[PDB]
């Protein structure tokens, strides 16, 4: 899916961990 | 009285109750960060839009002071 | 404002820095 | 070809263009994290909901692959 934009070698090597998902109570209550 | 790292029970103005660890506070924007938070829903608080407990555990949830109906330590 | 819920001493002492605000493109485009 | 820390120009499916630093990727959820991001709006891409450049700088913006109309290095 992401291969459309990123090289094959990049999808393979170790990547930095995603930043912590920080959500606001507004979005949490508004969506679900 | 609450402190950093204490277990907080927090009821929003939508009558939804949250349990999480008090991570920190931002006095400038009047916001509150809880960690490892779970939504308990509306429980026994009357409302025409009831919410049941959700299983999911949230990494961080940010509340404004104006979102808070009530806040107590556990 | 927050004094309604937190002790005076706590609002005074140094606090841990807020986690980085991580927003999704959904919320960013939906709101404003 | 893009790499960690490269400058990315990213047009969403709403024709809005973003510039930010490629922070990392999550291959499992097909999501992409940009850092120090700015919104350039719809610019010269036709649309009945035009958006002008916004000044604000975002700490992190998370895109799904399905949000991406186009992605190029600068």
């Amino acid at each position: 899916g992401l291969a459309k934009w990123f090289g094959s070698d990049m999808l393979q090597q170790p990547l930095p961990s995603m930043p912590a998902k920080v959500i606001s109570v507004d979005e949490l209550e508004y969506r679900q | 009285t609450p402190y950093i790292g204490s277990k907080i029970s927090l009821i929003s103005k939508a009558e939804i109750r949250y349990e999480g660890i008090l991570y920190t506070i931002d006095t400038e924007n009047s916001t509150v960060a809880l960690a490892k938070v779970r939504s308990f829903g509306t429980e026994d608080r009357p409302t025409d839009r009831p919410i049941p407990p959700r299983d999911e555990v949230f990494e961080y949830i940010i509340f404004r002071g104006s979102d808070i109906k009530d806040l107590t330590v556990c």
